[PDB]
């Protein structure tokens, strides 16, 4: 016997998260409403017509078993119900992994084709079949209670206009947390990454937290 | 003119000479004499050179006119490693 | 202006006051200008007596638009009415760059005959404004040899002419100058790329990567937890050390290594020796001569093919390669020919030279010429006369095809005959119906294969959405192999046509996904090659992740083809991430000799030229297409439709067709005397700057380097300082820098 | 001094600096300074120019950067205490 | 602006097309971790769900009568139970050793496949999988330091042949020390970018753990 050799490089999930997926339409330039933008948009439209006609033809003569609604309906049959939530312990192979149920028992199961293999990392929550415990999905972890606490959901009502006398202090903080995001071109043309960190120090009540409240008010991050 | 042809030859970059160099010789001579004199005219060893004439390898036995040479023809010197008999005798 | 305004808004302005148009407002004329084009289409031939005031407005609308930087709107007015002829008279010094850049971006989406018309009109602006180097680029895109002559000789600045000769040499277009032209000698040397070897070696010494690399350093088996193996490492050794002249395995005493291979393994191994000596015609031929006298048949013809590699990409004033290969095209032994025609093709690919073709032509019709050499003959003569529509090569390719019997047309070496025909009409477009007429006589299913190959090659690099409409119609009907042989080229066709510009290209990836999903095995066996063609030497993550998923495919051919495409996509990019995948793929496919051979092949291509060589057919900011490169690209990829029998079989020498596409990713700044001149440059991802006025940055996420640097796919180059004025706006290949008089004022 | 000059060139490689930036002088103005400070000096030097709406950083900006980083921020410097530990 | 009306017509038709394309193509949703339908080999999955049976992870404890032809294996099935089982017919007797993890069935618990040793997922993530964007050319003033660092941690792996021939045992450890900002981690990041072997990054604060014996345990599994 020989150990199985994975074809995927590494054991971590793909770094990219929350992309446009199949809707990653190209950045047609320029945004101005002119002919070549119309010409560029037409080419995108044309290939879609080609794509639409081709896909329809294949599914038209595809077997009744092999249909978009049938295969998805089948997928539930392979998954079954209920879908046990486990924990990924190790990725032995491309289609094989060790998972542990909530009872602490580990099983060497097979990862089915329809599972998103790029979302699989050890410690992640996986969906397992109730009977055969095979990996049949990855549960998107809900926002942790610790995540909610740090995140400021609503921007504070304190703005820079509500800060008096800290003209230089306001200016310095903008170039490190506001200007790089609003106007990144200034830094790129200069060839310098923005100032990495910033610390606000002074006597109590001088406006250190207030400037951060102003920063949080006018930030897209 | 007068039985002498303008033969422009090419030299390899290892011998840092003027690559646009001119060799003048008769046409009644054969490739054996031609190969020897090119080595002398640009300071080369005759044993390790191949010559390209009229888009075809310089056959040593046959004389120049019956080879197919002409006026204002182009030539090249090909540096050789191991002699033609030595390479055959090598293995 | 407020309501629809059909034949009204223009009418009152036309009949009413005929004062200066801008006096009524910029928004009014913008509405007025649009309606000018609207009724122009409505107006018929009999309504020529209605356009008298119509021409007057455009003679004033255009100056108004360029006055307030609304220039892209102006070009739009003449485009719709098909009167872009009068734009050049009113072009000013402050806005010449914006109109040409806008119009040139439009030629990739407008169809014929407005392709050339917009190209010539953009060419006229450059010629009038004395911007010759960019005018030559437009002429090359038009493939107008007469214009290339006229553009070249019109310039009296020899410094510009010297830099111009580089672009012709980079494209592989040769120009026969007259001795009366000043500086005739250096001009022919520059375009012939005779100094390319020394210039390429100059960077290697500068970039301290001259040291040879053994395939073991690429395999890295010490980190891993046969005849085919030896043949694989022969390609890896050649690919990694390509065009370098030095190697620790063949430049040394290679007889032990050369004889380690067996059968046709020694054919490619001997030929791999010339790939280290690529572009080194003088010193490279000095090393092959030892193996030229070998008694074993494979070594000599393998060396005979190594002749064609050593002159590939270089034009010698008198050719050495023809001398070494003329007397072996009709040799009794088939192998000796096999190294002759294929070598002869690579040495003069993109030449259209009659002497070689006449010497190469009767080989195809030879009775003793097997189908293997007959297809090789088609590949070669197609490569010499690529994109030339030479009727002489065309006549025989048909003549050989229909003379052959129906049974031997089943052989996959007959697939190279339409490719030679297709290459001969590469990119011409509407010049194949007469040829397509002759192809109906040929029997099926080869006629289905033959017409698809030439039709695809006719529209290569055109982006014609109409042409790719029929190819998917071929892809729509799936056959329950023998009948669907032509299906593979149809998938490969989408890549060959959409490759012209970015927008058309990445639509193809979406379609390529469905073909890999809904397609039949033979249909999906060609999708990886289309990925390799669409993005050669451009290692994007979307394709590489796509190719990775089907690397371990159930269908063996898709498995081999995907692995080769992965290395082909990152050919010469030295991608650290991609090499890790191949190393992981080597472990997974270690027990599969067929799969592992592609894995080793991809590692060599990934480290082609030690990261200093590219196979991309597009240079000059990815706008100008090299006919030679696609010919080698098409030769390998079409041959990969039968990877089991051609690549994995006895004809793996066809991988040497990639030599015709091997060029350096170069940015070398030369002085006016052509000596190296290292200066600070900025290298970063290219940015589209159509539209937005003012001065937009053409590079993002850039870094500052000295000039002798390698530019992979998609990165532009701008001079960091203003001390030197480049001759060409395109900072690619060899560029001549002129000292700026304004600098140090 | 040779090392600090080298670090200055590494971090000021992609800067749009003037022609005559005396990096040897800048290395001499920060005798005992870490490479991180030199990076901040380069970053702050471009910050004085970006503040002034200038696309090219002059030598004066680097001079002001050294004063702001090496001198003004010397109160928070970790070097004086950590050379005793090393 | 004369094409503003025509832009939105083709933009809306395009947006309708992607929505239409996604209808037949599928790939809608992903919250249950579903791969795009182009990768669905449902024919193989149905066979996989039947032909390939699930295997419980167990640890071999003791081999009884290994010399004879009836070797009995005592296994520890995690939290389930302990069983005395025999090997399957498709696994060699020499491939299972005491103390190693094995895969056992749910019917007779016979060992079916040897398994990799259990490793903490936190320790697994401590290995570097994306190399940093720092090279040795980005470190200035550390010439002599860099050669000493490379010749211990980079050269022996790259060119091991020059050490075995002379009977050389290269040093297997380097300590980088200096004041903050001097380039200790920067040089280490350069090492990871250039190295081709496996690189594991450990932060000393990551080895501090709540329970007694964890930090030693994580070092052991590291
Ligand atoms: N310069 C200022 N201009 C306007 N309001 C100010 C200013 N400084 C302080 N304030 C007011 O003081 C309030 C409380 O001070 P703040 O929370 O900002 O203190 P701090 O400087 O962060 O100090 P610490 O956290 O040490 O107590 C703020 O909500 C703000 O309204
Ligand atoms: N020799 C150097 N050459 C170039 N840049 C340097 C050098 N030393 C430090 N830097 C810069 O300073 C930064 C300081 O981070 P670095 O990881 O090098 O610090 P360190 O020595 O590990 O410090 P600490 O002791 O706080 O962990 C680096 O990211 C780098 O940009
Ligand atoms: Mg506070
Ligand atoms: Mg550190």
């Amino acid at each position: 016997y020989e150990p199985p050799v994975p074809t995927r490089v590494g054991k971590k999930k793909k770094k990219t998260k929350g992309p446009d997926a199949a809707s990653k339409l190209p950045l047609v330039t320029p945004h101005t409403q002119c002919r070549l933008k119309l010409l560029k948009l037409e080419r995108i439209k044309d290939y879609l017509l080609m794509e639409e006609e081709f896909i329809r033809n294949q599914e038209q003569m595809k077997p009744l078993e092999e249909k978009q609604e049938e295969e998805r309906s089948k997928v539930d049959d392979l998954r079954g119900t209920p879908m046990s939530v486990g924990t990924l312990e190790e990725i032995i192979d491309d289609n094989h992994a060790i998972v542990s149920t909530s009872v602490g028992s580990e099983h060497y199961v097979s990862i089915l084709s329809f599972v998103d293999k790029d979302l699989l990392e050890p410690g992640c929550s996986v969906l397992l079949n109730h009977k055969v415990h095979a990996v049949i999905g990855v549960l998107m972890d809900d926002t942790d209670p610790l995540v909610t606490v740090m995140k400021v959901e609503k921007a504070p009502q304190e703005t820079y206009a509500d800060i008096g006398g800290l003209d230089n202090q306001i200016q310095e903080i903008k170039e490190s947390v506001e200007l790089p995001l609003t106007h990144p071109e200034y830094y790129e043309e200069m060839g310098i990454k923005p100032p990495k960190g910033v610390i606000l120090y002074g006597p109590p009540g001088t406006g250190k937290t207030l400037l951060a409240k102003a920063v949080a008010n006018q930030t897209s991050a | 003119t007068t039985g002498i042809a303008t033969i422009e030859v090419f030299l390899p970059p290892r011998l840092k000479k003027d690559r646009k160099n001119l060799l003048e010789t008769r046409l009644h001579i054969t490739g054996r004499e031609l190969r020897s004199k090119i080595a002398e005219t640009f300071g080369l060893q005759e044993n390790y050179i191949k010559i390209v004439i009229n888009k075809k390898q310089l056959q040593l036995g046959k004389t120049l006119e019956e080879q197919g040479v002409a006026h204002n023809v182009k030539a090249m010197v090909l540096e050789l490693k191991q002699s033609e008999e030595d390479a055959r005798k090598n293995f | 202006m407020t309501m629809s305004g059909e034949r009204e808004c223009l009418k009152y302005r036309l009949v009413g006051s005929q004062e200066e148009l801008a006096s009524w407002g910029h928004e009014y004329v913008r509405h007025l200008a649009g309606e000018v084009a609207k009724e122009w289409q409505e107006l018929d031939d009999a309504e020529k007596v209605q356009r008298e005031p119509l021409l007057t407005l455009v003679k004033e609308i255009v100056p108004y638009n360029m006055a307030h930087n609304a220039e892209h709107e102006a070009c739009d007015l003449l485009m719709e009415i098909e009167q872009v002829d009068m734009l050049e008279k009113d072009i000013d010094e402050n806005a010449y760059a914006k109109v040409c850049l806008y119009l040139t971006s439009c030629v990739n989406y407008v169809p014929e005959p407005e392709n050339s018309a917009l190209l010539r009109c953009a060419l006229g602006v450059f010629r009038k404004f004395s911007r010759f180097p960019e005018a030559l680029r437009l002429a090359l895109m038009l493939n107008d040899m007469e214009l290339v002559e006229d553009i070249f000789t019109s310039c009296k600045d020899v410094v510009v002419q010297k830099q111009m000769a580089f672009m012709l040499g980079r494209h592989g277009v040769f120009l026969e100058l007259s001795e009366d032209v000043e500086e005739y000698e250096d001009l022919t040397e520059i375009m012939s790329n005779v100094q390319l070897n020394s210039n390429f070696l100059a960077l290697a010494r500068e970039l301290d990567i001259m040291e040879p690399k053994v395939p073991d350093d690429i395999y890295k088996t010490h980190l891993e937890n046969s005849a085919r193996m030896n043949l694989a490492s022969s390609f890896v050794n050649g690919f990694v050390n390509a065009a370098f002249g030095q190697d620790k395995l063949l430049t040394d005493d290679g007889n032990k290594w050369l004889y380690k291979n067996k059968d046709h393994g020694m054919l490619s191994a001997a030929a791999s020796l010339g790939m280290i000596l690529l572009w080194d015609v003088d010193g490279g031929l000095t090393q092959i001569d030892k193996y030229l006298y070998s008694s074993e048949d494979y070594i000599k013809s393998g060396a005979l093919l190594a002749c064609g590699i050593v002159n590939s990409g270089v034009r010698n004033e008198c050719d050495p390669a023809l001398a070494l290969l003329s007397d072996y095209v009709l040799h009794n032994s088939n192998t000796m020919r096999l190294g002759s025609i294929f070598g002869l093709g690579l040495a003069y690919a993109g030449s259209n030279r009659e002497d070689v073709l006449t010497l190469l032509l009767p080989v195809m019709g030879d009775s003793k010429s097997s189908m293997e050499v007959a297809g090789v003959t088609a590949l070669a003569c197609g490569m010499i006369a690529v994109g030339s529509c030479n009727g002489d090569v065309t006549s025989t390719i048909l003549q050989t095809i229909m003379e052959k019997s129906e049974t031997e047309l089943k052989d996959t070496y007959a697939r190279w005959l339409p490719l030679g025909l297709g290459l001969n009409h590469l990119g011409k477009g509407e010049a194949i119906e007469a040829i397509l007429a002759a192809l109906e006589v040929v029997s099926e299913p080869f006629r289905s294969f033959a017409n698809t190959l030439v039709d695809v090659c006719a529209y290569a690099g055109s982006g014609n959405v109409l042409k790719v409409q029929q190819l998917l119609h071929i892809c729509s009907e799936h056959f329950d192999a023998d009948m669907g042989a032509h299906q593979g080229v149809a998938v490969l066709g989408i890549a060959l046509i959409a490759m012209g510009e970015e927008i058309g290209a990445e639509m193809a990836l979406r379609t390529f996904g469905h073909l890999l999903r809904y397609g039949e095995p033979t249909l999906r066996r060609a999708v990886p090659l289309a990925l390799a063609l669409i993005s050669v030497s451009n290692p994007r993550l979307n394709i590489l992740d796509t190719l990775s998923k089907f690397s371990h495919d159930a269908d063996p051919e898709v498995s081999y083809n995907s692995i080769f495409a992965m290395g082909m996509v990152g050919s010469g990019t030295n991608n650290a991430r991609l090499a890790a995948m191949l190393r992981q793929l080597a472990q997974y496919h270690a027990k599969d000799p067929n799969n592992l051979f592609m894995v080793r092949l991809a590692q060599g291509l990934t480290h082609l030229g030690k990261g200093t060589l590219t196979l991309c057919p597009y240079h000059s900011d990815r706008q100008l297409m090299s006919q030679v490169a696609v010919a080698g690209l098409l030769t390998v990829l079409v041959s990969f439709l039968d990877v089991r029998n051609i690549i994995l079989g006895k004809s793996h020498y066809v991988l040497y067709g990639l030599v015709a596409a091997m060029q350096p990713r170069m940015l070398v700044t030369f002085d006016e005397e052509l000596r190296p001149l290292p200066v600070s440059v900025r290298v970063g991802q290219a940015v589209d700057v159509v539209g937005q006025a003012g001065k937009p940055k053409t590079i993002t996420g850039f870094q500052t380097h000295t000039t002798p640097v390698l530019l992979a796919h998609g990165e532009r180059a701008e001079l960091a300082t203003e001390e030197f004025l480049p001759v060409t706006p395109i900072l690619e290949g060899f560029v001549i820098l002129r000292k700026n008089p304004n600098y140090d004022l | 001094l040779e090392g600090r000059t080298h670090i200055f060139k590494i971090h000021a490689r992609s800067m749009s600096v003037e022609r005559d930036i005396r990096f040897e002088l800048l290395a001499r103005l920060c005798p005992n300074s870490t490479g991180a400070e030199i990076r901040s000096v380069c970053t702050e030097a471009g910050m004085f120019a970006i503040r002034a709406r200038r696309k090219i950083a002059t030598e004066k900006d680097f001079l002001e950067a050294v004063n702001k980083v090496i001198k003004s921020y010397a109160k928070f410097s970790a070097t004086p205490r950590y050379m005793t530990y090393n | 602006s004369t094409y503003s009306r025509q832009i939105k017509q083709v933009e809306d038709d395009i947006q309708q097309l992607l929505k239409k394309i996604n209808e037949l193509t599928g790939i809608k949703e992903s919250d249950t971790g579903l791969a795009p339908p182009a990768l669905w080999d449902l024919a193989a999955d149905k066979q996989t769900l039947q032909s390939e049976q699930p295997l419980q992870v167990a640890r071999c404890t003791k081999i009884i009568n290994a010399d004879s032809e009836d070797p009995k294996y005592i296994i520890n099935v995690k939290q389930f139970a302990k069983f005395v089982v025999d090997l399957s017919d498709q696994v060699a007797p020499t491939d299972i050793e005491e103390g190693m993890r094995v895969g056992v069935d749910r019917n007779k618990y016979q060992i079916h496949i040897p398994l990799p040793p259990k490793i903490d997922p936190t320790v697994t993530m401590m290995q570097v999988e994306e190399k940093p964007d720092v090279t040795y050319s980005d470190v200035g003033g550390c010439k002599e330091q860099i050669e000493k660092l490379r010749e211990v941690v980079e050269t022996p792996l790259l060119h091991p042949e020059r050490f075995v021939n002379l009977g050389i045992e290269p040093p297997k450890g380097v300590l980088l020390f200096g004041p903050p900002g001097t380039g200790k981690t920067l040089c280490a990041r350069a090492v990871a970018n250039r190295t081709d072997a496996c690189f594991i990054r450990v932060i000393g604060s990551e080895l501090v753990q709540k329970y007694v014996g964890e930090g030693a345990r994580m070092v052991r599994e590291l």
